[PDB]
């Protein structure tokens, strides 16, 4: 956090500094890859060297550059995040069967459909329509309907 | 005369706390031993030119120069260095290694009188092996506009003396040669 | 319809999405049409205008009923109840055709614009564009086509790969051969030039003897980075980041072509065409991940150089060069094909 | 309106619209306004035109693309004609003026058919069928030249070289420019006579001298002098040697320093003296490396300081500074040398070879421009064009560029046709013949394209000052009497409308491109109904 | 349908040719008074800072004056190329190229000749014109004494047009000696023209040496003898090493006192290497600071500072030595020699006088004149004189002037007009009649007859005397070999080719397109 | 009185002509003649 700058006094450190970053990033992926994970949701920008070793073993990368977008996804699979770059705990690893990528609105979208077994929460509703203004009012109608479901819990 | 700072890039690093006392002792000693070698040549008056990129004479150095009875004058123009060396017969000094007694000049009295709120530093008496002596003349007056014209009026006076020593001979003015040359060409004009 | 906006950008088109896109519509009720058109284009890419004219006539037909004492909900209940039968009726009008194994559907989608009359030549190669794509993927970025101001539309041809502009003239570009019999493609991401290594620059040196060695070490590792690319036999080198003059001249001596200044969307199309992979490190290069094709030939196209790949046994990419007189001709040929390619 | 502000598009009151018949008349008359500019320019008896840029600089040009490129216009219909001439200029490089007048000829004849009430799509489909029919006929009638040997194939380039130079200034010395243009391609060509690289030959003009002083030199043009000019200007090779052993370097003469920012700390006077020794030994080792390599002339990209001037002068080693990277691309291909990055990789195999290096003045004080020449055939030719004016030498560049492009079209196999108005009339009478049995509704559409093709001969009749009706009547009657279709309108009046004899040839790919770009643009302009334009 | 934008002036009618033709006539008539020996000088009033400029050359005049006509730019550009190429004959190109368009105007209007026919006649007429100079030239390379006399008469011809018509007898010897000094080096940058106001115009001189614009620094003497000159280009003053990342990790100021001493030791060591040559004068282009200046005093070496890089080239060639750096190897290096060096004063500024040098491959000219404008005119004149004489060495062939060059072209041009029967003969005759006007304006500037004096020159040449020409001091025909006026072959080849090709420009123009100014 | 705030008295014709800003260029040539008379001779700058 405080003035991260290289320092190389001689040529012996110059030769090993380029390979040291490759071996260090690779060594951290070994403990992550041996646990059988195939998709990792990142919270901020991911480097290119880390990306080269992730897609080697076929690990999917997902961007969620915000706090609430990252918290809503943990409730689906039921995972406990940890900021460390070490081994995820097996109890904390989430369960997702399939991750599909199909064309719905012409743009690229990533889906996380679960199955009847190992149900999840915080589901979504794909709302298709022609006019963007009608999407806004129908979306708030679901909020009114979801708000009506809240009326059953407290009383 | 200043603390050490070469033109090449440098950076002083202090690793231990006791080194601060040492460098402070060596800074004044670097000024002291150079001033000590001025006493060895018994040079009594110093004249420093306009200093660039740093102060000419450090305030810490003035204490050593003022107690040893040395007059200090700074901010002299660069083109005047040829004038002082030619007049006083003193060769300039660019390094203490070349600072010797034979290169210095001589003078009987360097007095700075107080008169009319305007200081003048005048050297009385010059003696040296020099075939090209110098001369200096001050100007006094009411205001600067008369000082400027008194300078240019003297320039026209010296240029007349410059012309006579350049080209030998002279003629009587007062409109004489204009009428004489007009008479002479008018005599020949009717023949051609 | 010919439209020129405030920035003096000429455009000519016969589409419902493109015409309403350039026109900055400030009226609130009129932007529903922009939305319907955009929506049909998005989900389909054809028949945008029809939708807008039908929308217009239903609202124009609802005008005299609103002048009468008919309420608003009564008119909406009629269309919403009638459209349910129209969708079911269209399912009966449509056929369950499976016999006869594309060609005819493309001719109708090209109507109302330029290439309808030239459908005999464009439909023959346009049908082959989607056949390269397999089922359930249907990647639209693989059908990315670029602009070439200059030429005649008749001289176009079908390409089994990619053709991308170099966008930079290197010092050792002419020394490389333009024709390889058995080329091998390898995609890179590391920056091949002499500069700072990893986002920082600070090097302390005490002894002057080591000052010569640290400079030679930088010259040693940069050729070590290039020699690992040379040892695997990669004839074509590609990288998103720039490539310096030091690297391209090292490749220029021993007949190794290189190029740079390309986008990520272009790089993703290169991998699926050659069937290789991305490697952002020179040490982890292996022979198996190198893509191959039939031949290579750089050709003069509209005073612009393009690196052609073609003849692959299995290509996921179709990318044709659009040449034309005006900049609107190449644009109209793009939009006409983009609407027809969605239909097929 | 109903009192409320009825606005739809942003900036409602600024932009306008135009529809109906008045929208069409704005289009056709806009083409006639541009066609009148091009009609008095086309042909060998044409006249140049001055285009004053906003910055005060002028360009005396008679090519349609450069005229329309530097022309400030407002009407969009002419702006599409600006791009059509630019389209013909970039790829083929021949016929810009022709397309502009031919597209206007289709537009002028389409005005009469719009008055009759024919739909524009039937008009556009008629020219598309007529254009392909004319191309299919002209592809059969033209003869192939590949059967002849190389001695006669050189003459066919001289036929087209004199055709392209003429109609342009540089039409005096045009007999030597034709030989100079053909001699440039003899050096730079493939052994199979196919797909020659045009990028190897760059354009270079020089403001000074006269047109007669221009000559051929195989080498590079640098606009700079040697370093520290005390050496002799013209360096010669050794008595026994393969060549001058040219050396090129992309490394400046300095001590090796890191590319990253560094901090070399000297904590002692002994290390400071070693820095002085390290400073001198690098320059001593550097000049010994190029000495042992045997190089005579050295080319440096990133320059060097004044210390290397005396070291290079004593060893009889000329050198230069501030040589751009684009020129080093040209130096390596010309002298067949490999550019070494550094001195450690310096070897005698990478050095180039050329005949001699020398420099001249060209006058009083202008600038010292370097010249290089080869002793044999190489893969690089640099045209050394002189001129009495800046506009003369500027027009001579684009004129000679079009000459090399016309020869570049003939490198493609079996593409030759005799022009001079013969290609237009021979494609015109067949379209009218097809209309007699293919009448339909598009009978007048073929007649419009038949009359539109003949306008280029009538354009040549106006510039030459001959009667147009008598000219087209004689050419049409001669084409019907005899099926030999190489007779055209000869403006230079050498007698004989016959033309293989005159020696006028144009490339076949260039001629079919005239009607393609003309028909392809006419199909686009006829589609326009609404004309929305915004205020500046 | 106005396709062009707002404020777009276009001329697609007869006014376009009239506007282009009247522009050249205005540029042509502007320079008719500046041609010939009796021509009048012109005065330029600058719009910025009131910086006046007096000049007789048409290139400096037309470049300074603003002209918005596109036709004026061609006359400006053809004059700029002629000024840079040869350095003389610019007004002849301007007046001849304008007269060719003037003579071509009546063919377009009265006779109604095609523009392609007028240029076609000028092609054949210009071809016969240059062929006349092929046979009319004379090669004086076999004898140096006759070539020495040819440079006199060429200097008489070029210098007579400027204000130095009286003093050309003295500067003709000064001009030719500078050319024989350079012994073939045609680079005009190797002559330093020192400008000095005051004194009589004939007080100019040409000393055998190189005159510096500066003086010695502090105490070095004025008068010395048997001085060895050594020239250097490197810093030699507070040496900042080639890498700027150098630093000193100072632990104590006492050690930094040794580091600054070490900078003085290496500089003291560098000056010690200068003394190994055994020299008495040292010259460097960079300005010399105080510390290295002092060490030259004990060694007895003189020092000169702040010499310009263009002067180092002149300084090296007059001295005949070589510029030396990296002084470890004095054996391979070379240095010059000189007999005596002395500081002089010409006006207020002192100068250093060199005399008795071995090499004489360059020189310096000291001009003396009343004003700065007369002195400037003098420079422009000598530059034009030395430029023609410099190219005369590489182009030894010469051509006689004084109306004989233009007439012997017309004799051959009129002969060829009959063998080209048709309408082209009027164009070739127009090219002939355009050449008759150059001796006409040369007679009009002196106040003589335009018709009878030209008619006598017409009849004299066809009788079989190809050496007759105009003599302006008396107003009669005289022999050119006796008067001694002659021009170079490159000059007459240049003005005929430049004026011919200049006429081809504004005859092929019909439309004038003017976009908006920026 | 010059353009800036400096004031100067002058009997010398060279300094009079130098400080006077003349619009006419031919009259401005006399400023250079007085400069030439001042540089060469140094006396009689108004007599010339
Ligand atoms: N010397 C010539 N003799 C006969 N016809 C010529 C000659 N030169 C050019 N032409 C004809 O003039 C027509 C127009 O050519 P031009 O407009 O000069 O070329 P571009 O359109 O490329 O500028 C061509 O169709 C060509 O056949
Ligand atoms: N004393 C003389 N007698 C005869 N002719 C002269 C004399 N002096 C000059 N001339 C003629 O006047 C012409 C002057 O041309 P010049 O003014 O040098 O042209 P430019 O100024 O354009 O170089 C020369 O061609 C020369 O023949
Ligand atoms: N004492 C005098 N009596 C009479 N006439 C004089 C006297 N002194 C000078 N003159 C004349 O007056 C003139 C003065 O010129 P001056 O003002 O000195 O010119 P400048 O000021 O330009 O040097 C001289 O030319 C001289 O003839
Ligand atoms: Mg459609
Ligand atoms: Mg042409
Ligand atoms: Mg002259």
């Amino acid at each position: 956090e405080t003035k991260g700058t290289v320092l190389l006094h001689n040529a012996q450190e110059m030769l090993d500094f380029s390979k040291g970053e490759e071996k260090q990033i690779d060594a951290m992926m070994k403990e992550i890859a041996d646990m059988g994970v195939e998709c990792i949701v990142a919270g901020a920008g991911v480097g290119e060297l880390a990306l080269h070793y992730l897609n080697r073993y076929g690990i999917l990368v997902l961007k969620v550059p915000s706090k609430f977008e990252l918290r809503r996804l943990c409730r689906v699979c039921g995972a406990t995040p940890l900021p460390r770059l070490g081994a995820p705990t097996p109890e904390e690893l989430g369960l997702v069967e399939t991750v599909k990528t199909m064309e719905i609105g012409g743009d690229r979208v990533t889906v996380f459909k679960q199955e009847q077994g190992e149900i999840s929460r915080t589901s979504t509703i794909i709302l298709r329509g022609a006019t963007q203004n009608n999407l806004d009012d129908i979306e708030r109608a679901i909020d009114d309907g979801v708000a009506a479901v809240k009326g059953l819990m407290k009383p | 005369i200043s603390p050490p700072k070469p033109d090449t890039e440098n950076n002083i690093i202090v690793n231990d706390y006791r080194q601060m006392d040492k460098i402070l002792k060596e800074e004044r000693a670097y000024l002291l031993n150079i001033c000590k070698k001025i006493k060895k040549a018994k040079c009594n008056v110093l004249l420093i030119q306009k200093s660039i990129l740093r102060d000419a004479v450090n305030d810490l150095a003035l204490h050593f120069l003022s107690k040893l009875n040395i007059m200090v004058v700074k901010d002299i123009e660069r083109e005047e260095i040829e004038f002082l060396s030619k007049g006083l017969g003193c060769k300039p000094i660019a390094d203490i290694e070349l600072f010797t007694e034979d290169r210095l000049g001589s003078a009987d009295l360097v007095e700075e009188i107080d008169s009319d709120g305007s200081k003048i530093v005048r050297v009385t008496g010059i003696r040296n092996n020099n075939a090209r002596p110098t001369v200096s003349v001050v100007i006094r007056g009411a205001n600067n506009m008369i000082i400027d014209e008194t300078e240019r009026s003297l320039h026209d006076a010296l240029c007349v003396i410059r012309c006579l020593v350049k080209e030998r001979g002279l003629i009587a003015g007062g409109g004489a040669p204009e009428i004489e040359i007009s008479r002479r060409l008018s005599k020949e004009a009717r023949s051609m | 319809i010919l439209i020129v906006t405030s920035n003096q950008k000429t455009t000519i088109s016969n589409d419902g999405a493109t015409i309403l896109k350039l026109l900055d519509v400030v009226h609130p009720a009129a932007k529903t049409l922009v939305d319907i058109s955009r929506a049909q284009d998005a989900e389909v890419g054809d028949g945008t205008t029809s939708v807008t004219i039908l929308a217009g006539e239903l609202m124009k037909e609802a005008k005299p009923f609103l002048e009468e004492g008919i309420s608003s909900h009564l008119i909406m209940k009629g269309y919403r109840k009638a459209v349910s039968l129209a969708v079911e009726k269209i399912n009966e009008l449509a056929v369950d055709i499976t016999s006869e194994k594309l060609e005819r559907c493309a001719r109708t989608a090209m109507s109302s614009k330029l290439i309808h009359n030239n459908a005999d030549f464009f439909v023959k190669m346009c049908v082959d564009a989607v056949l390269s794509l397999d089922r359930n993927d249907l990647d639209d970025k693989l059908i990315g086509i670029k602009k070439i101001p200059g030429g005649a539309m008749e001289e176009s041809l079908f390409i089994n790969g990619v053709a991308f502009k170099k966008t930079f003239s290197y010092a050792g570009f002419e020394q490389q051969p333009k024709k390889f019999n058995n080329p091998k493609i390898l995609s890179l991401n590391v920056e091949l030039e002499l500069k700072a290594e990893k986002d920082n620059a600070e090097v302390r040196v005490e002894h002057v003897e080591d000052y010569q060695a640290i400079v030679d070490a930088e010259w040693q590792l940069i050729f070590e980075k290039l020699r690992q690319v040379e040892e695997t036999g990669a004839n074509i080198v590609l990288s998103k980041l720039p490539i310096g003059d030091l690297a391209t001249q090292f490749f220029a001596d021993r007949n190794i072509f290189c190029a740079g200044r390309v986008s990520a969307d272009d790089m993703n199309r290169v991998i699926q065409a050659v069937g290789g992979s991305i490697q952002s490190t020179t040490s982890d290069i292996k022979p198996e991940h190198l893509g191959t094709c039939a031949l290579f030939e750089e050709m003069q196209i509209g005073s612009e150089r393009y690196n052609l790949f073609q003849g692959c046994p299995q290509a996921k990419t179709c990318t044709l060069l659009l040449r034309g007189g005006a900049e609107q001709v190449i644009a109209e040929v793009e939009r006409s094909l983009h609407d027809a390619i969605m239909i097929v | 309106e109903m009192g409320r502000p009825f606005i739809i598009v942003k900036d409602q009151g600024n932009k306008k619209r135009q529809h109906g018949l008045e929208a069409k008349k704005s289009h056709i008359l806009a083409a006639r306004s541009v066609a009148s500019i091009i009609k008095t320019s086309l042909g060998p008896r044409g006249l140049d035109k001055i285009l004053i840029s906003p910055d005060g600089e002028i360009t005396i040009t008679n090519d349609g693309a450069t005229i329309l490129s530097q022309m400030e216009l407002d009407n969009e219909i002419a702006k599409l004609l600006v791009q059509l001439s630019k389209s013909q200029d970039d790829e083929i490089g021949d016929g810009t003026t022709g397309v502009v007048v031919l597209a206007s000829a289709l537009l002028d004849q389409a005005l009469e058919l719009i008055q009759k009430g024919i739909h524009p799509i039937k008009i556009a489909n008629g020219f598309d069928e007529a254009a392909k029919l004319a191309i299919s006929k002209l592809e059969e009638t033209c003869d192939d030249i590949s059967a002849s040997n190389d001695e006669l194939f050189r003459d066919f380039l001289l036929r087209a070289a004199k055709t392209s130079l003429g109609s342009k200034i540089v039409s005096k010395d045009h007999d030597r420019f034709a030989e100079m243009a053909v001699e440039a391609v003899i050096n730079v060509m493939d052994k199979d006579r196919k797909d020659v690289d045009f990028d190897l030959i760059k354009m270079q003009g020089r403001v000074g001298g006269s047109i007669s002083d221009s000559k051929l030199i195989n080498g590079v043009i640098l606009d700079k002098d040697f370093s520290h000019p005390q050496m002799p200007k013209c360096v010669l090779p050794k008595e026994g040697s393969d060549g001058v052993k040219l050396a090129i370097l992309t490394c400046p003469f300095e001590p090796p320093k890191p590319k990253t920012k560094h901090k070399l700390d000297i904590s002692s006077v002994e290390e400071y003296q070693k820095l002085q020794t390290y400073e001198q030994d690098k320059f001593k080792e550097m000049i010994d490396d190029v000495k042992k390599a045997g190089a005579d002339v050295v080319i440096c990209q990133w320059g060097f300081d004044d210390e290397a001037n005396h070291l290079l002068l004593q060893n009889d080693l000329p050198a230069v500074r501030w040589v751009g990277g684009q020129e080093l691309e040209h130096i390596a291909i010309s002298t067949n040398g490999r550019i070494v990055p550094r001195f450690q990789d310096l070897s005698k195999d990478k050095l180039g070879t050329c005949s001699r290096i020398y420099e001249q003045e060209f006058g009083t004080t202008k600038d010292r421009m370097l010249i290089i020449e080869q002793s044999k055939e190489t893969k690089t030719v640099t045209c050394f064009v002189r001129g009495s004016n800046k506009m003369i030498v500027d027009e001579a560049e684009r004129a000679l560029h079009d000459s090399l492009c016309v020869v570049r079209n003939l490198v493609k196999d079996s593409r030759v046709v005799y022009g001079g108005g013969a290609a237009e009339v021979t494609m015109s009478l067949a379209v009218s013949e097809e209309a007699d049995k293919q009448r339909g509704i598009d009978q007048y559409a073929f007649r419009g394209f038949a009359q539109a093709l003949d306008t280029i001969p009538m354009t040549l009749a106006e510039n030459s000052g001959l009667d147009p009706i008598g000219t087209l009547s004689t050419l049409k009657s001669k084409q019907l009497k005899e099926k030999i279709s190489n007779i055209g309108v000869d403006c230079l009046g050498y007698g004989s409308n016959d033309m293989k004899e005159l020696f006028v040839v144009d490339p076949f790919i260039g001629k079919k491109q005239q009607i393609l770009l003309a028909t392809q643009l006419c199909r686009m302009i006829l589609k326009i109904d609404n004309v929305i334009i915004s205020g500046k | 349908v106005q396709i062009f934008g707002d404020q777009v002036t276009e001329e697609r009618a007869e006014n376009a040719r009239l506007s282009a033709f009247v522009g050249a006539i205005a540029v042509g008539d502007l320079v008719k008074s500046t041609l010939g020996p009796k021509g009048m000088d012109k005065l330029l009033q600058s719009a910025s800072s009131n910086t006046c400029m007096v000049t007789n050359d048409g290139a400096t005049i037309l470049k300074s004056i603003p002209l918005d006509n596109p036709a004026a730019k061609v006359l400006v550009n053809i004059s700029k190329v002629q000024d840079d190429e040869v350095g003389d004959g610019t007004t002849s190109v301007t007046v001849l190229s304008a007269e060719l368009l003037r003579e071509a105007e009546k063919l377009i209007d009265q006779s109604k000749i095609h523009p392609q026919t007028i240029i076609e006649g000028y092609r054949l007429a210009s071809a016969a014109a240059l062929d006349a100079l092929t046979k009319a030239a004379v090669d004086n390379s076999h004898d140096k004494t006759m070539f020495r006399e040819d440079l006199i008469h060429i200097a008489k011809t070029t210098l007579s047009s400027k204000i130095l018509s009286q003093d050309k007898d003295h500067f003709a010897e000064l001009a030719t000696n500078a050319i024989l000094r350079l012994k073939g080096s045609t680079n005009l940058e190797h002559i330093q023209i020192i400008k000095i106001l005051g004194g009589k115009l004939s007080d100019s001189f040409l000393d055998e040496g190189f005159i510096l614009a500066k003086k010695f620094g502090n105490n070095q003497p004025k008068r010395i003898e048997n001085a060895k000159i050594l020239i250097a280009n490197t810093t030699l003053d507070t040496d900042k090493v080639k890498i700027f990342g150098t630093k000193f990790k100072v632990d104590s100021t006492a050690k930094l006192a040794q580091l600054e001493k070490a900078e003085r030791e290496k500089m003291k060591n560098k000056i010690a290497k200068i003394s190994k040559f055994g020299i008495n004068t040292f010259i460097n282009r960079q300005l010399i600071y105080d510390y290295p200046e002092q060490l030259f005093t004990d060694l007895g070496i003189n020092s000169i500072e702040h010499a310009d890089f263009e002067g180092v080239e002149r300084l090296a060639l007059v001295t005949g030595g070589e510029v030396v750096s990296t002084f470890d190897e004095p054996s391979k290096c070379k240095l010059g020699e000189c007999d005596v060096i002395e500081e002089i004063m010409l006006g207020e500024q002192p100068f250093l006088k060199f005399s008795g040098c071995k090499a004489g491959e360059a020189c310096t000219i000291v001009l003396r004149g009343a004003t700065d404008q007369t002195l400037d005119e003098a420079e422009r004149s000598l530059h034009d004189a030395l430029s023609v004489l410099s190219q005369t060495t590489k182009e030894t062939r010469t051509v006689l002037g004084g109306g004989c060059a233009e007439m012997v072209m017309s004799k051959a041009v009129d002969t060829e007009a009959q063998n080209i029967d048709g309408k082209k003969s009027l164009a070739v005759e127009a090219f002939a009649r355009a050449l008759r006007q150059l001796p006409t304006i040369l007679a009009d500037n002196a106040g003589f007859d335009s018709s009878e004096l030209v008619s006598k020159l017409r009849s004299s040449i066809y009788n079989g005397i190809s050496t007759s020409g105009l003599d302006l001091n008396n107003g009669t025909i005289a022999d050119m070999r006796q008067l001694g006026i002659v021009e170079s072959y490159k000059l007459k080849r240049a003005v005929v080719s430049s004026a011919s090709e200049a006429a081809e420009v504004l005859l092929r123009v019909d439309n004038i397109i003017r976009a908006r100014p920026r | 009185k010059t353009s800036r705030g400096e004031i100067i008295i002058s009997n010398d014709g060279h300094t009079i002509l130098k400080q006077m800003a003349i619009l006419h260029p031919v009259a401005r040539m006399l400023v250079e003649v007085s400069a030439a008379q001042d540089s060469e001779a140094g006396d009689g700058t108004t007599s010339v």
